[PDB]
DNA sequence: TCGCCCCCCTTCGGTGCTTTGCACCGAAGGGGGGC
């Protein structure tokens, strides 16, 4: 095969990101995976005269309890040329979110049959660490299309189409969408019939080289307003401050005849009767929150952003938008491992679930705004990561003013 | 000998050329020290004479070696280093003796003239041009280039380490039950073989090294405990740090205090309970390393405590993989924490401390979590797993924290240990307003142009106040309005502010702060019995809020 | 009058916010230790 010429974006250099500490069992898995990859010529040992580096770690899904190497090429991908400019990009089918069951397949191994541009290989270097620094780090670089690299689905695309054409010809009603190393494959068949045709797709692949999602239950959680029989002063300034904030999202929401039902310097526990002109304003605003916002449309030219708030008792609310206060989607994530007591595991799982929904719906992951300290996240998140991709994120400390989303 | 290993190709950064900087004068003792090293380096092929076709130069000097007799030739390649390509460093960290396992047979070996046994990429050699002065002016100095890795070049450590890793790899593959700790050119070699077979393997490793050009002189060849290694002393059963000598002065400069603190941090890895907060504060706001700084009373006490700790003998033990790792933390006051990592009681693997102040406003629970995270990261590095924790915080204190705090947080498997002072929340804010308690509507505003401001409140019991403020900010005024409401109210209070900023700080239940104003608010929160704190948006004419907003105008 | 690595404590300056200071964070100064 002949390799495709690949370049970084103009004026950018390759990634230079330090390896973080790894547990003993992740290091041993990496050593065995990399040693085997090197025998097969997919990677070559390199030295320190290559100045680039990308962190490496390993994950182990339990209902496939062998280790998966994960290189965090997020930096390299940001600096790699766009294949939209080269017109090699994958299109996203609008029908996948309509299916009732979507199974995720890890097809990352297909990339290892295509060589990588020799002049680009140096940018893919990574370093395996050493328990108690017994040795210097051991460095490798890729000779073939790496897993997790933006360029690999783009370069492999026409090969991927030829591999899949017989299956989607034979199944015109099943929708398959490639996102990086993954295939998202959706259908409307009965749950055991869906799984049967997944196994058929797997073995048509094995001849060349997860669990079930349901788009059908991803409820949107709207802004709700409390329902009571009697209303305190505090209940009403908690309601007014919440609607004043929603007035940036929705249209024509007023608080003028509830604003000064609080007339005067009154006690917070003093019960105020609702006027007929406040019950009028309350239910009108209550409906405006029942029906979705008009004028919000996805724009594939712009990035997606996700915000998450911790609500307690395992509940996590989230919004996905591209422009502030124009939410394409609002939601609520809840889990019950039964241990009941790990915030970081819950947030890490919430991030994978939300990112998965964006892939299914729009074909890319959002940049997350995470309600956690950077160092708390970085101490633990890899212990709970199960996806072959990693989204972009940043860390925010935003105290709740309103409890808008609950 | 020069290794027959392949050179590593190295480049200058693009557009850059080589260094052209003149040699400086040096003493006769160092000139003849270098002439002896240089004329013998030429005979061993380490350097080669060069002439004027080579336009580059870089100055050279010499320093003493810990074996006092020997000299170390060193070149001031700071200019060449700037112009040399970047490297990815393969030395990721420092091996620690607490990560060693007990071994029946131990050897420590060191390679002679290590850097000089690794050849340098041939196309690069011309940029290493230097000159040996020889009394400076009776002659224009003799000029050489390096054929091997120079001491002082930015690339030499990584290229040596990488090369040493390649040379060792055949021996490690053939000998998986022999542990070789490889730090630069220093090799710790441990095995569970009887001394006779162990020495056989050592001779075999030494012969393997010599066929790749790496001598192992007998001087640097340790075979009997205690082994001197990485600044420690390795016994069969235990390890110690090599003696730590603290500076003792009548007058202390900034630079002296800096060295003292550094010595203490180094000691903290095995001496439990070291503290450096009061000595470190003496460095704040100083402007010269030779400035004299008088020890405060608190720093003298801290120093005296550290000295009493340092007079007692201590030792670490080695790692037993078949037993759990346990990490125990104690609170020391003023954001200082100390910890011990052990497997069996009263036999520490190592100790340490955490005393960083992160953020302007924080609390003990947050800092405990930071300590936990530091220890967790260090244990992954040293042992490849995280330990079980013993922490001086009640399970109910923790559960109260991670439910009312809006950020995700977590501590791994841990057990409560009753070692006062315990970590606790110093106050809580009521989730619901409090019946019968006064209701304050607070507000503050300042003028950004004139830094003049006002803070005040109104009250459902009809109480109102307004205080003028000079040299303030918008955010300070709002903190002040809350300050006054807490000041003028009983043990139970309901407060209403329109400052998201102020609510954000107080809602995180801080117990300490870099700001004296926030410090004062914290002290008042701690003295209260119940406080409910509520927010409403500004400038929308909301009852109570609008009235105090009007009054502060 | 040098190099590379890890650690801690202090200081400085860039970033982004529906800001006008403020809090966050990475880098660089000093120190310890290793070869
Ligand atoms: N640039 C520089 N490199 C050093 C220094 N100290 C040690 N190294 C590097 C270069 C040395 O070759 C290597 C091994 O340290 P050694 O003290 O064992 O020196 P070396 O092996 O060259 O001579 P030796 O025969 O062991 O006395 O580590 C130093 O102070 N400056
Ligand atoms: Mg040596």
């Amino acid at each position: 095969i002949e390799t495709v010429p690949v370049k970084l974006k103009p004026g950018m250099d390759g990634p230079k990101v330090k390896q973080w500490p790894l547990t003993e069992e992740k290091i041993k898995a990496l050593v065995e995976i990399c040693t085997e990859m090197e025998k097969e010529g997919k990677i070559s040992k390199i030295g320190p005269e290559n100045p680039y580096n990308t962190p490496v770690f390993a994950i182990k899904k339990k209902d496939s309890t062998k280790w998966r190497k994960l290189v965090d090429f997020r930096e390299l991908n940001k600096r790699t040329q766009d294949f939209w400019e080269v017109q090699l990009g994958i299109p996203h089918p609008a029908g996948l979110k309509q299916k009732k069951s979507v199974t995720v397949l890890d097809v990352g191994d297909a990339y290892f049959s295509v060589p990588l541009d020799k002049d680009f290989r140096k940018y893919t270097a990574f370093t395996i660490p050493s328990i108690n620094n017994e040795t210097p780090g051991i460095r490798y670089q890729y000779n073939v299309l790496p897993q997790g690299w933006k360029g690999s689905p783009a370069i492999f695309q026409s090969s991927m189409t030829k591999i899949l054409e017989p299956f989607r010809k034979q199944n015109p009603d099943i929708v398959i969408y490639q996102y990086m190393d993954d295939l998202y494959v959706g259908s409307d068949l009965e749950i055991g019939q869906h799984r049967t045709k997944i196994e058929e797709l797997r073995q048509h692949l094995l001849r060349w080289g997860g669990y079930e999602l349901h788009p059908d239950k991803w409820t949107v959680q709207p802004i709700v307003l409390p329902e009571k029989d009697s209303w305190t002063v505090n209940d009403i300034q908690k309601l007014v401050g919440k609607l004043n904030w929603a007035s940036q999202i929705y249209a024509g929401i007023k608080v003028r005849q509830l604003s000064k039902l609080l007339r005067g310097t009154k006690a917070l526990t003093e019960v105020v009767p609702l006027t007929e002109e406040a019950e009028l304003e309350l239910a009108e605003n209550r409906e405006i929150l029942k029906e979705p916002v008009h004028g919000v449309y996805y724009d594939p030219s712009k990035d997606l952003i996700a915000e998450i708030q911790k609500q307690g008792q395992g509940q996590w609310t989230y919004q996905i938008y591209q422009e502030p206060f124009k939410n394409l989607k609002t939601g609520k994530y809840a889990r019950m491992k039964g241990a009941h007591t790990n915030d970081v595991k819950q947030l890490t799982e919430a991030v994978q679930k939300i990112a998965t929904e964006s892939i299914v719906i729009w074909g890319k992951t959002p940049k997350f705004k995470l309600p956690i300290q950077k160092e708390t996240w970085e101490a633990w998140w890899t212990e709970y990561w199960q996806a072959t991709w990693i989204p972009e994120w940043e860390f925010v400390n935003t105290p709740p003013l309103v409890k808008l989303w609950y | 000998p020069i290794s027959p290993i392949e050179t590593v190709p190295v480049k200058l950064k693009p557009g850059m050329d080589g260094p052209k900087v003149k040699q400086w004068p040096l003493t006769e003792e160092k000139i003849k020290a270098l002439v002896e090293i240089c004329t013998e380096m030429e005979k061993e092929g380490k350097i080669s004479k060069i002439g004027p076709e080579n336009p580059y130069n870089t100055p050279v000097f010499a320093i003493k070696k810990k074996d006092s007799t020997k000299w170390r030739k060193v070149v001031d390649f700071r200019e060449l280093n700037k112009r040399t390509q970047d490297f990815w460093e393969v030395q990721l960290g420092i091996p620690h003796p607490a990560g060693l396992k007990q071994k029946k047979s131990v050897t420590v070996l060191d390679v002679g003239d290590a850097f000089y046994s690794v050849p340098l990429d041939k196309d690069f050699r011309k940029y290493t041009a230097f000159t040996i002065p020889s009394i400076n002016n009776e002659t224009p100095g003799i000029r050489y280039q390096y054929n091997v890795l120079p001491m002082g070049w930015k690339g030499s450590p990584a290229i040596f380490q990488s090369s040493m890793t390649k040379i060792l790899e055949p021996f490690r593959k053939q000998n998986p039950d022999i542990v070789i700790y490889q730090y630069m050119d220093d090799l710790y070699v441990g095995s569970d073989l009887e001394i006779g077979q162990h020495r056989t393997k050592i001779e075999e490793l030494r012969q393997h090294l010599l066929r790749w050009g790496f001598t192992t002189p007998d001087k640097k060849h340790q075979k009997e405990p205690p082994f001197l290694w990485m600044g420690y002393e390795l016994h069969p059963d235990k390890w110690t740090v090599q003696p730590i000598v603290l500076p003792e002065k009548d007058s202390w400069t900034v630079n002296d205090i800096q060295k003292l603190v550094g010595k203490l941090n180094w000691a903290s890895q095995i001496y439990a309970g070291i503290k450096v907060r009061q000595l470190s504060k003496l460095l704040r706001g100083t402007k010269a390393l030779t400035e004299v700084v008088p020890l405060t009373e608190e720093a003298e006490l801290e120093l005296a405590e550290n000295r009493e700790i340092l007079k007692e003998p201590v030792h670490g033990v080695y790692y037993d993989p078949s037993k759990d790792l346990i990490a125990e933390i104690q609170k020391q006051g003023q954001g200082q924490w100390t910890y011990q990592i052990y497997q069996e009681p009263f036999k520490n693997l190592k100790t340490g401390k955490y005393a960083r102040m992160k953020g302007a406003h924080t609390n003990d629970v947050k800092q405990l979590t930071e300590a936990v995270q530091k220890i967790a990261t260090e244990s992954i590095v040293i042992w490849g797993k995280t330990p079980k924790f013993k922490l001086p915080i009640q399970k109910e204190t923790w559960e109260a924290w991670w439910t009312e705090y809006w950020q995700a947080t977590w501590i791994p498997e841990w057990e409560f240990v009753n070692t006062p002072p315990l970590v606790k929340l110093w106050y809580q804010l009521e989730k619901e307003p409090i019946i019968g308690a006064e209701t304050f509507y607070v507000d503050g505003a300042a003028n950004r142009e004139t830094k003049l401001g006002k803070a005040g409140y109104v009250t459902d019991r009809g109480r109102q106040k307004v205080v003028p403020l000079t040299d303030t900010t918008n955010q300070k005024t709002e903190l002040q309005a809350i300050h006054l409401a807490l000041q003028d109210s009983g043990l139970e209070v309901n407060i209403v502010t329109d400052s998201q900023y102020a609510l954000g700080i107080i809602q995180a239940q801080p117990d300490k702060s870099e700001s004296e104003l926030v410090s004062q608010i914290i002290e008042q929160l701690i003295k209260k019995e119940k406080v409910y704190l509520a927010w409403v948006p500004a400038h929308k004419g909301i009852g109570g809020n609008e009235q105090v907003d009007k009054l502060v105008s």
